[PDB]
């Protein structure tokens, strides 16, 4: 509700690229490169990523596990998916606890 | 936020699939009853709906039986997406509308 930066924050692609895993036994970095673009992502060897090498990615798609920063995916995927993930998580915890309520609210 | 215009007059909407993909299990599954019941009950269709031979007129309000029918229609595999008027898409300014809101619970 406060759109605060997650503690466990997970990285997300900024475009629709291809995946390239690169690990020099220091930093496990995963590049995401398009046809006319490219950018890498500095990632720690600890948190396991969700995308296997060579795979195709989508805009704002999560590369690693953990909560997604609201503003981050906002300027990536779009406002549509934003609303979605927001309410989806709130209902995640609420439904988990065993309290049902309409999404409208 | 107050209901002012009974109809804002927008065309926008959001679809809400009844299928939430199970993680580590891959294969998609139907959102258990309470989940769907909490999203489609007291709603208003944004567009026409065809499946199982019965037709849902655009602008038809939903009740328990309605959402249950959609559930069955999903299980049969005739529908997945659910076009509805959301409080978000609502163009009512400084408030909301009827069609975009729903049933007074
Ligand atoms: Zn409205």
């Amino acid at each position: 509700f406060e759109a605060r930066r997650p503690k466990a924050k997970a990285v997300i692609s900024e475009i629709d690229g291809v995946v390239r895993i690169e690990e020099g036994e220091d930093r496990l970095s995963v590049f995401v490169e398009s046809e006319g673009f490219s950018k890498e992502y500095k990632l720690p060897k600890d948190a396991r990523l969700l995308v296997k090498d060579g795979d195709y990615v989508e805009a704002g798609q999560p590369l690693t596990r953990g909560a997604i920063d609201p503003h981050q995916l906002l300027e990536a995927k779009g406002p549509e998916a934003v609303e979605r993930y927001l309410v989806d998580e709130i209902q995640k915890v609420y439904r988990a606890q065993g309290v049902k309520l309409h999404d409208k609210h | 936020i107050v209901v002012r215009e009974a109809d804002c007059g927008t065309t926008n909407y959001i679809s809400v699939p009844l299928f939430q993909m199970d993680e580590v299990t891959r294969t998609l599954r139907l959102r258990k009853r309470s989940d769907i019941e909490s999203g489609l009950y007291g709603r208003v269709l944004a567009r026409e709906v065809e499946a199982l031979g019965r037709r849902l007129e655009e602008g038809r309000y939903l009740s328990l039986e309605d959402v249950h029918f959609l559930i069955k229609a999903a299980e049969a595999g005739e529908v997945r997406e659910v076009p509805v008027r959301s409080p978000l898409t609502c163009q009512t300014r400084y408030g909301v509308c009827q069609k975009c809101y729903g049933y007074d619970l």
